[PDB]
């Protein structure tokens, strides 16, 4: 379902890191399996060759978090006009509460230890089940 | 440009934001609103520094880029018992635990 | 403006738009203006009403969003109360 059109038109794109994390873009290829691209360090940017109908969406490189670009999930590059490349501002969504503090006691805890965590079974769950890129494409899906 | 404020006086904590250009008797007059008691029945302080009606909240330190929503500035507040004015008390909030061991 | 009161459990008292604190739909059920937490103390609850000045601020704007910063001494027990409040 999620995947990108093979349209072969390039497109150039500005991916520009307006986070405060590593980012790791991800391309959906063909067949939609998310193939990984090299990372963009805090508040950098790379221009990039994609293509028409291709398919991008970002995460925290070393999480998983998920990330916006132009305040949505999934990014494709359009015609460029008047030979400008197309901008991927990517930045940090408003999480939840609850989400930021997962993400806070991920970052702290190792995961063999999440169940040493004195709270209800529910939250280790919510700790265990992490970020994943699969997973958002079945929910995307 | 908005300022992001937490009003505190004993264990009262207002959560709330004003102009930079706003100025001290204004916030007393917001205050007033919440809490009941008029400008001349409140001082405002930054810090230890008693804080001059006219003055707006910038010229007093509290900027949009200092006294923001995720981490608000503090100004603390003292109330006039009939004749003359409470010492500025705040309470401190509680300390948090130490970390489990899992956590260090 | 319409502000409510919410109360820690060591009884520091949190003035809070109404507005803000409908961002939990527990405080909503619990106010149908004042709420007491038997089990948020002060130094979570601080923190969870600069998260709701935090969404509140942050939600539907395109200047660039920080990170919302929360001390590890403090993660455990804000991410109770964040899944209680359910925000
Ligand atoms: C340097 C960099 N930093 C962060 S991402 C990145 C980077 C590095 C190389 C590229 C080179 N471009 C591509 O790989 C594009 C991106 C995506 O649209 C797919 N793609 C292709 O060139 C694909 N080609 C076509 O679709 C040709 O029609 C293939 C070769 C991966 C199949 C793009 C971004």
């Amino acid at each position: 379902v999620l995947r990108s059109v093979n349209s072969r038109e390039p497109s150039q794109v500005i991916f520009c890191n307006r986070s405060p994390r590593v980012v790791l873009p991800v391309w959906l290829n063909f067949d939609g399996e998310p193939q990984p691209y090299p990372t963009l360090p805090p508040g950098t940017g790379r221009r990039i060759h994609s293509y028409r109908g291709h398919l991008w969406l970002f995460r925290d490189a070393g999480t998983h978090d998920g990330l916006l670009v132009n305040q949505t999930e999934l990014f494709v590059p359009s015609l460029n006009v008047d030979g400008q490349p197309i901008f991927a501002n990517i930045t940090l969504p408003v999480y939840t509460l609850k989400e930021r503090c997962l993400q806070v006691v991920r970052s702290l805890v190792k995961p063999e230890n999440y169940r040493r965590l004195d709270i209800v079974r529910s939250l280790y769950e919510d700790l265990e089940d992490h970020p994943n890129v699969q997973k958002d494409l079945e929910r995307l899906t | 440009m908005d300022v992001f404020l937490m009003i505190r006086r004993h264990k009262t904590t207002i959560f709330t934001d004003a102009k930079e250009s706003s100025t001290v008797f204004e916030l007393k007059r917001i205050v007033e609103g919440i809490l009941k008691r008029p400008p001349d029945e409140q001082r405002l302080y930054k810090d230890d520094q008693l804080l001059d009606d006219g003055k707006t909240l910038g010229e007093c330190g509290f900027t949009s880029q200092t006294a923001r929503p995720q981490a608000p500035a503090t100004v603390g507040l003292a109330f006039r018992a009939d004749d003359t004015f409470e010492a500025l008390c705040i309470e401190p909030f509680s300390s948090p635990p130490e970390l489990p061991d899992v956590m260090k | 403006m319409m502000y409510v009161k919410l109360i820690s459990s060591d009884g520091h008292e949190f003035i809070v738009k109404r507005e803000h604190a409908l961002t939990s739909g527990t405080i909503k059920a619990m106010l149908s203006n004042e709420v007491n937490f038997r089990e948020i103390p002060s130094h979570v609850l601080s923190k969870v009403c600069m998260y709701f000045t935090y969404k509140v601020r942050y939600t539907n704007s395109s200047t660039e969003i920080p990170e919302f910063p929360i001390a590890p001494e403090i993660a455990l027990e804000l991410l109770m109360a964040a899944n209680f409040l359910d925000c």
